[PDB]
């Protein structure tokens, strides 16, 4: 009705939230969270251990038919003891649906690669190390995809700088490409652009 | 197993390496307790041991391999 | 104070995969200072490989002495099939930068960085 | 619970002193009041009628920061008429407020602005 | 008649489908067996399983046949009935049924933070 | 819906006459000589080559081409210190300055704008809210020396009077979309 | 379009196509580059009664993701994400090509 307003239709919710009934307990050993959004997303949040048991399960199922992998990601919140969470999308053709998957890690504990399930995992699992260094555990070559060779540091990750720590020029005495601490002639202008007020009392956090 | 051939071609890697000095070493002198190297030069001291013998020692045997005498033994029950 | 090893159960392991890497690196620097023309010498090649090794001596946890077994592996493979080019390489020796000395007078004619 | 009172800021129920007032509750609980005249440290003038909330089974909105709440009153911050009196106290202000943000040394740090924004 | 091709590469063209899908639904239901009783999986697969073998009896027909188990062509059905099968092999093997293996950190899925 | 692309229906058959065109189709060059015979008929169309520098590519009142600072028919700039250009500006090609001048007004110390790193997308005019920064119709300002590309206020100020006429009318051409 | 009827002939013939009824430039057909000035309309919300923004803010109406079991929070017939998906009707303009 409202034509600034997004539609909502619920039966897609409906549908998520009895598809995510159905996956969380057919597998209550590694599935920790199941939620649908207001924008009628699945995500469903497992244990680490169970990555390849829920891949296969969801690539696998008469019901899931999930053999699409969408992408494969992972996000730095440096406030949790796992602070990369890695998230798995993926696409049904079959039911014309998509999933999220959700897992954590954090520096010193790899997790399972899903090659075998996905093949697509292999460049982005690729990825996912080189941005962030997170280790996969039986991945078939497992290096840098992005960075500089011999890059020193995972740069997608939240304490790492935006300019980095070297910068590459031609050295005339050495006729080399070399690299030096970074050095700007301006200097990236930080902005603090956050209003003092509080935006959406729905996600106000309760005080400590 | 030529024996004596085996022994100062082991000396004669030990005196080439460049790190020692030839006047404090022995045959039954010891890498660290003796001769103050580090597990890294040991493990140099192998890879001379290789490159001049010509067959390979596993990483386990370079633990026991510890003295020169060690090293002759070794290669001997082993040639 | 418990957690999931990587692949060392305790150092001891972690020690053997340190040595069969600067094993394969002490193999590896001569043929990379010949393939790729390398200004270097061997000797000075291998001895930065040794201080690079000295230089993350320093840890004992397990986990983290895997991950840079692992880390130094990628390097050495990338080393292997030259992809890393005689400029990555030479980027380890800083031979065009001018190094800060360590002692205060130093420190204070230069500027205000400790 | 001696010399306290139940009070309830959406429903969450929560202890207050006597003399407190609706929006020292309503931040007790955790959410800021608008305001444009009230200042903790200055006295109570109550005049901007920003702070104006709902109170339960009242049918008059009360001015948060000058209102003490009696007891057992159900404050509804994020209500419909809470919505109203703010864009209208917000309309009001801004119907002869001049347009020189551009020129105002105010910029980035305008209550009147982020007011405007968030209500 | 006999279908032609199947509109998608490297799928084959298989000429007895009825047969291919009981038997791999009778497999299916066999390791299913194993499972234990209260397992969630077992219960759902069994009956998935269980209809679409009804359906593959009750129609002779194969145009029909796909049409009713709306799951593609019959040689899709079939690669998912070995899919299945091998699901089944690997939810044997894996136990998924039991509790939850380690609870996550109090924050874990705090967004935002 | 969908559509085959390659897929044909049933069997044409395997006729005599069929086998003998296929033949003389790989035997004579057929699709060869159309080929050939419709490249000879572009070689007999018309170029659609213009005239470079002597013909120009046709533009809009919109193109986002070289910065300039506009004035007031009053002469007085129309900048006034209000940093939005620079606060919206992506690429971060925005520095300025400022401080009351002496008769008080709100007004500019230092406005660069960096052709090297800006992206020319028309933020900072679209976002001024006295029309003062715009981009001009100039494109062909390419200079030797990686210098002469940081702008600053005078430079700017320069391109602004020396493109006034120009800027002016394509504003009062397209300002009614805006 | 300047071309002569033995060149036009030539192309038409060489091409196979009718080449002068669709030419690739353009010479007098597009618009005038200056144009009468517009008048654009406006939204919805320009509107001087009933248009409280309370009654407009699909901003403020997205919620927290709904929990459907928690580990720390928290005979029926086996469910899809979607019922399966419709198998496409073939084209009725050209089906094949
Ligand atoms: C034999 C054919 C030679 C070419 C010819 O006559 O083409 C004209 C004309 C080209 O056809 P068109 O593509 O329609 O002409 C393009 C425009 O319609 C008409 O073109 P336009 O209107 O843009 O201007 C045309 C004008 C352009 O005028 C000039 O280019 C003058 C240049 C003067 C330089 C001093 O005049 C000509 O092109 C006249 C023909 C000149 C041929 C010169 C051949 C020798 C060149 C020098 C050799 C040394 O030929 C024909 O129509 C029939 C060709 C077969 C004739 C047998
Ligand atoms: C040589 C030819 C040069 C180009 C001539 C003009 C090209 C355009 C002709 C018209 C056209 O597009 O026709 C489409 C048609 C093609 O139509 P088609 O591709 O639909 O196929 C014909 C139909 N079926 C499928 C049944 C075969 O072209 C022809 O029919 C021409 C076929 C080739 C004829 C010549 C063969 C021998 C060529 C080499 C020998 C030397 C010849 C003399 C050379 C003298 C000078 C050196
Ligand atoms: C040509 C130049 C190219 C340079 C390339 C450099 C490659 C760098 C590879 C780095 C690989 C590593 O960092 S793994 C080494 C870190 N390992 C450890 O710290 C394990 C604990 N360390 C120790 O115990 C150390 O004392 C020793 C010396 C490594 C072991 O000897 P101990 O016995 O006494
Ligand atoms: S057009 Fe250039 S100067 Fe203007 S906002 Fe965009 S990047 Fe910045
Ligand atoms: S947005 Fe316009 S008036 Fe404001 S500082 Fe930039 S150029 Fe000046
Ligand atoms: S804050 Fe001004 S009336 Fe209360």
């Amino acid at each position: 009705k409202r034509p600034t307003v997004r539609p909502r239709s619920d039966v897609t919710h409906k549908q998520l939230s009895a598809f995510g009934e159905y996956v969380a307990e057919i597998l209550p050993k590694y599935v920790q969270q199941v939620q649908v959004s207001c924008l009628d997303e699945l995500e469903i949040c497992i244990h680490p251990d169970g990555v390849i048991p829920t891949l296969t399960f969801l690539r696998d199922h008469t019901n899931a038919q999930f053999k699409s992998l969408a992408d494969l990601t992972a996000v730095d919140v440096p406030t949790r003891q796992n602070r990369f969470e890695i998230v798995y999308n993926l696409l049904s053709l079959r039911f014309n649906s998509r999933i999220r998957v959700k897992t954590y890690a954090d520096e010193l504990t790899p997790i399972d690669s899903i090659v075998s399930v996905h093949i697509a995992a292999n460049w982005y699992e690729r990825e996912v190390w080189d941005m962030f260094g997170v280790f996969f555990f039986n991945h078939p070559d497992l290096r840098r995809i992005l960075t500089d060779y011999g890059f020193e540091g995972h740069p997608f990750r939240k304490d790492f700088p935006l300019t980095g720590y070297v910068e590459l020029r031609y050295d005339d005495e050495v006729k080399r490409v070399v690299a030096e601490p970074v050095e700007l002639a301006q200097e990236f202008r930080k902005f603090d652009l956050n209003s003092p007020w509080e935006a959406f009392p729905a996600y106000r956090q309760p005080p400590e | 197993l030529t024996l004596d051939g085996i022994k100062d071609r082991v000396l004669y890697v030990l005196k080439l390496y460049d790190k020692i000095d030839p006047e404090k070493l022995s045959v039954n002198s010891h890498f660290m307790k003796d001769l103050g190297l580090d597990s890294l030069d040991q493990v140099e001291i192998i890879m001379a041991m290789e490159d001049e013998f010509g067959f390979e020692i596993p990483d386990i045997d370079a633990e026991k391999l510890m003295c020169p005498q060690e090293i002759v033994d070794y290669i001997a029950d082993k040639k | 104070t418990s957690v999931k090893p990587i692949f060392s159960r305790d150092l001891n392991e972690a020690k053997r995969r340190v040595r069969e890497l600067y094993r394969a690196w002490y193999r590896e620097v001569p043929n990379t200072v010949h393939l790729m023309q390398l200004d270097i010498t061997v000797k000075q090649g291998r001895d930065k490989v040794r201080e690079m090794f000295m230089k993350n001596a320093h840890v004992t946890d397990p986990r983290v002495v895997d991950l840079l077994v692992i880390k130094g592996k990628m390097e050495l493979q990338e080393t292997i099939k030259v992809w890393k080019q005689r400029t990555h390489v030479m980027r380890f020796f800083h031979e065009t930068e001018t190094p800060r000395p360590k002692d205060f007078l130093s420190k204070f004619y230069m500027g205000h960085d400790p | 619970a001696s010399n306290l009172i139940e009070v309830f800021v959406d429903g969450q129920s929560v202890m207050v002193e006597p003399g407190t007032t609706v929006l020292q509750a309503c931040e007790k609980v955790g959410m800021q009041i608008p305001r444009f005249c009230y200042h903790e440290r200055l006295s109570v003038a109550g005049n901007c009628r920003m702070c104006l909330v709902e109170i339960e089974k009242a049918p008059k909105v009360v001015a948060a920061c000058a209102m003490p709440v009696m007891k057992g009153w159900n404050i509804l911050t994020n209500s419909e008429k809470s919505k109203k009196a703010r864009e209208g106290v917000m309309e009001f202000l801004l119907a002869n407020h001049p347009l020189d943000c551009p020129i105002c040394d105010q910029g980035g740090e305008c209550d009147l602005q982020d007011q405007s924004m968030m209500f | 008649l006999l279908k032609k091709t199947t509109g998608l590469v490297g799928l084959a063209v298989c000429d007895t489908p009825h047969e291919r899908l009981t038997i791999l639904y009778t497999k299916t239901l066999d390791i299913l067996k194993h499972f234990p009783k209260h397992a969630a999986y077992r219960k759902y697969t069994e009956q998935i399983t269980n209809e679409k073998l009804d359906m593959v009896k009750a129609e002779p027909d194969v145009k029909k046949l796909e049409a009713l188990l709306q799951g593609g062509e019959v040689e899709e059905v079939i690669l998912q009935a070995e899919k299945e099968l091998s699901l089944a092999r690997k939810m044997l093997k894996w136990k998924p049924w039991e509790p939850l293996v380690e609870e996550p950190p109090a924050n874990q899925w705090k967004w935002p933070i | 819906t969908y559509k085959y692309v390659n897929k044909k229906e049933q069997e044409s058959e395997v006729d005599m006459k069929s086998a003998t065109d296929n033949a003389a189709r790989i035997l004579m060059w057929t699709e060869l000589i159309r080929g050939l015979g419709m490249t000879l008929s572009y070689l007999f169309r018309e170029p659609a080559t213009i005239n470079y520098p002597f013909e120009k590519g046709p533009l809009s009142p919109r193109f986002r081409g070289e910065h300039a600072l506009r004035r007031y028919p009053s002469g007085e700039e129309r900048c006034i210190a209000c940093k939005l250009c620079e606060a919206i500006c992506p690429a971060q090609a925005i520095t300025i300055e400022a401080e009351p001048r002496a008769d008080g007004s709100r007004r500019t110390t230092r406005y660069d704008i960096d052709m090297t790193k800006c992206i020319y997308c028309g933020f900072c005019q679209e976002a001024c809210p006295v029309d003062a920064i715009v981009e001009g119709p100039n494109f062909e300002f390419s200079t030797e020396t990686h210098e002469e590309l940081l702008y600053n206020k005078e430079k700017l100020l320069n391109n602004g009077d020396k493109w006034e006429a120009e800027i002016a009318a394509n504003i009062q051409a397209d300002y009614l979309y805006r | 379009a300047s071309a002569t009827r033995v060149i036009q002939k030539l192309r038409n013939w060489a091409s196979g196509q009718d080449l002068q009824a669709k030419l690739q430039l353009r010479y007098q057909e597009i618009a005038k580059r200056t144009q009468p000035p517009p008048k654009l309309p406006v939204g919805p919300s320009h509107k001087l009664s009933n248009n409280y923004y309370c009654t407009r803010d699909g901003r403020r109406e997205v919620v927290p993701p709904s929990i459907i079991m928690s580990s720390q929070k928290a005979e029926k017939k086996a469910v899809t994400p979607a019922p399966p998906m419709k198998r496409w009707e073939l084209s009725k303009d050209q089906p094949y090509l």
